[PDB]
This record gives structure tokens, sequence and C-alpha cells, in this order.
């Protein structure tokens, strides 16, 4: 599958994690490469996107200041620096691509199927 | 011959509809389609969408709202008087067995014999993305040709769309 | 970078079909997607609003609750980012009511654009369409100049078009073709 997240695990409150994305290109163009979400029990929620040229950002509300997008062009890697993670952030992180600059999760093309991230309710950093 | 003429916006808008509910692996979303039957090719010029739920393990549990049919077709009445209720599209991939049940309530809302629109959505498939089924008794779902139509300038939106 | 509004396949369309019915009556209808970036307006989806001119009294707030409290059943949740409306033959261009239509769009919502398209002149092969927002209170570009300045003149802006089509849409887009 086109997309491989890594990274990822068990952090405590507080903590910190950096997620990477790889994208193989062998079947789907993007423009744009996105994280996304998803806790049990809830919607896919948008958190962060990226352009591959120029590489302009846009974060959900819950995540600025905390969480950095960026991209290694020529190795086709997108990164998302989680800092100061709180329970609340425990979820299956995906990266998503395609053509659509924006929040929607059904506009992007292809995904990864995805990296656990647990932020511990009890222990703390 | 008994022809369906199809357009474009038709077809997309049953795909948008399909990704945008998030629509799961196995369940399937359910709209109505507008145009003319009044001649022996029926054209299809639009859709729209309807809420509609099922019961994966129980193919005779199904609902569908009624008063969202008459209420949407009534605000589509004042964009395009022309453009009837005629039948009802799902994303398929294939007949279900609640489906000739389904489209006797239909009967209720057109005035002709209500056209099943299947629509690929999963693009697994080498050419026309949807098939067209009317219901007779010769009740059993008879299979129809149908072909793409819009007006020129849909056509030429389509146009643009790929070279852009 | 410049600002610009990416508009889906079926908003394009609906768009084509809604001018083109309403000719020779100019017609109107909302816009539906998000803002994004600084630069970036999605359209994902548009409606049409009944006929009634086209002014600000074109805008029937009974309509558009209903249509939007029904797309939500739907799955259909997006904001109302500007709205559009053609003009038959006539040009790319706001006009001095447009404008005002605009104003009154803008006070809901800074970032509000104006949609314009021509669906007489788009049978001649090519699509018109245009966007436009007002604009408020060493080194340069000279052509960016000049628009700032036709801009300032005429009290509006153009922004640049895109087109955003996800891969199954371009799938069944070339089975349709
Ligand atoms: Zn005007």
């Amino acid at each position: 599958v086109q997309l491989q997240e890594s990274g990822g695990g068990l952090v405590p409150a507080g903590g910190s994690l950096r997620l990477s994305c790889v994208d193989s290109g062998r079947t789907f163009s993007s423009t744009v490469m996105a994280w996304f979400r998803q806790a049990p029990g809830k919607e896919r929620e948008f958190v962060a996107t990226i352009r591959w040229s120029g590489g302009n950002t846009y974060y959900a509300d819950s995540v600025k200041g905390r969480f950095t997008i960026s991209r290694d062009n020529a190795r086709n890697t997108v990164y998302l620096q989680m800092n100061s993670l709180k329970p609340e952030d425990t979820a299956v992180y995906y990266c998503a691509g395609g053509t659509y600059y924006g929040t929607l999760s059904y506009k992007y093309d292809f995904w990864g199927r995805g990296t656990q991230v647990t932020v511990s309710s009890h222990h703390h950093h | 011959h008994e022809k369906v003429t199809i357009a474009p916006l038709v077809l997309l808008s049953a795909l948008d509809h399909y990704e945008r509910t998030q629509t799961k692996e196995n369940k399937r979303c359910v709209g109505v389609i507008l145009g003319d039957a009044n001649s022996s090719t029926i054209r299809v010029t639009n859709s729209f969408a309807l809420p509609f739920e099922e019961d994966e393990k129980n193919s005779d549990v199904w609902f569908l709202d009624h008063n969202y049919i008459e209420n949407m077709n009534e605000m589509c009445k004042k964009i395009n008087a022309k453009e009837k209720l005629i039948g009802w599209y799902h994303s398929g991939p294939k007949l279900r067995a609640s489906d000739l049940k389904i489209n006797e309530l239909f009967k209720k809302y057109t005035q002709n014999n209500p056209l099943l629109l299947i629509v690929d959505v999963k693009q697994q498939g080498v050419g026309l993305p949807t098939d067209a089924y009317v219901a007779i008794e010769q009740k059993t779902f008879l299979h129809l040709p149908c072909t793409i139509e819009a007006e020129e300038a849909e056509e030429i939106g389509v146009e643009h769309l790929l070279r852009g | 970078t410049k600002e610009t509004v990416y508009i889906s396949s079926i908003a394009l369309l609906k768009m084509l079909k809604h001018g083109r019915a309403g000719v020779p009556m100019e017609v109107m209808g909302l816009m539906l997607g998000e803002f994004v970036d600084d630069y970036t307006v999605n359209v994902v989806d548009v409606f049409a609003m009944p006929q009634s001119g086209v002014s600000v009294e074109a805008v029937d707030d009974v309509f558009q609750a209903k249509m939007m409290d029904m797309l939500k059943q739907t799955g259909r949740d997006q904001m109302v980012v500007g709205w559009y409306h053609s003009h038959p033959g006539f040009g790319c261009w706001l006009s001095s009511v447009d404008v005002n239509t605009q104003k009154s769009f803008e006070q809901l919502n800074s970032r509000a654009v104006a949609v314009v398209v021509d669906p007489i002149q788009s049978v001649k092969g090519k699509v018109v369409i245009d966007a436009f927002r007002l604009i408020d209170t060493g080194l340069l570009n000279k052509a960016n100049i000049q628009a700032l300045i036709h801009g300032l003149n005429r009290h509006y802006y153009s922004l640049n078009i895109d087109y955003h089509k996800t891969a199954k849409e371009t799938k069944m887009l070339m089975n349709l073709h």
C-alpha cells in the first residue's frame, strides 16, 4: 500500500513524538499531504495539511502551537512533530494524499493503514 | 426501443453522495433521479440524495424518509419546473433483495414506471458506470440500454475538467 | 502566492447547467465549501436560488435554511463561502448591484467570494468564469501592481480559479466522455 506511516506508540502526557509517512508514489499523484486521526468511537478528524511544493501548511484549532507538519520533498516523506501531548491526542493517526488543500477527508485520494498513538492518562513527562 | 440518456452531473453527484457519507464497505447510498420520462428515451438530468438506512443483517428492514422526498422535490420544482421525479439510484454494486419493495414506494412519487439506476462508485470497471433497470411483470427488473447526454453547457464543463 | 478559488467538478457543472437554464434571465445561487489558507477557498458544492434581477433581495433566507438543513441530513455540512451568478453574454465582472450584494456577503464573512459565469460564451468551447472580492482599506511585480490599480479603480479584483477533482471523479469523468 502506497503510503506507510511510522513513529508513534505510547508516550506520557506532556511528551513528544515524531510521525513520518513515506510515499512510494507508484499509483497516485499528490500535490497535498495531510494527517488525520481517529479515536475509538469518533469521526476521522483533520489534523494538519501541507503542499509538497512551497510547503504552505494549515492546522486544526486543537493542535495549533503543538503539532508541526513538514515534508522532505526529495525523499517523499511527510512528518508530524507532536509536542505537549495530551490524553485527548490518543488515536490511530492516518496520513493521506491527494490534490485537495483542506480538511475534508473524502477529498483525499489515498490513505495509509494508520499508526497508533497512545498518550498515557496516568504517567506524565 | 427503450433507451436511457444520463447527464454526467448525475453520476458525479451519486459518487459525491457516497463518498461524503463515508459509505461503509458493503453498505450503500440511495437517492432520487429527476428528468423527463415523457418520451421513448428517458432523459436523466438531475438527482438528490436521500437519508436511508437499512439493516446489514436483515434485508427486509430499511427506512426511507418520505417527508424528505416531498420537501426536496418541492424545492427542486422552484428551480426547474420541467425536471420531474422519474426514479431512484443506489450505489450497488448489484441489485438487492429489497429493491423491488423500495421501487414500489417510488411509484407514488413518479408518473412513470420508476427507473432504477445502479451507479458503480467503486470504479472497478472498464466503461459506463451505471446500469438502468425498470420493474415489469412479464415482477422483476428489466435491464435497459443507457448512454450519456447532456446539454452543450455541461459537455464543455466536462472537457474543461479533464483538460485543466 | 495568489489567492485561489478551487472549484469542484459538481460545483462547476451545477453552475453551468443552472446558468444555461436561466438564459436570458440572470440566475444565482450559493456556494458551499471552506476557507483554508489565506490563499485558498474551496468550493465543494452549490445550490440554486429560485428566480424573483440578481441582488440581496433574490437571496431567499427560508429556502436557504431549509436547503442547508436537508443537505446536512445527507452528509453535506459545509458553510457558505460566497455566491455565484450568471450573466448571459456580458463578460465576467460585477455591476454596482453585484458589488452591494457582495458587500453584504462580506459583512457575514470577510472572505466571501463572488463567482460570475457566462454560460452563453461558454459554448464557444471554453468555460468563461471568474472570482472576485472587494478591495477594502523595493522590488515589485509590474503586472500585479497593474491589477491592484485596475482593482482600486473598480472596487474589486479577481482571484485565480482552479478545478479540483479526486482520483475517483477523474476515473468517472473519463468514462463520461
Ligand atoms: Zn451581475
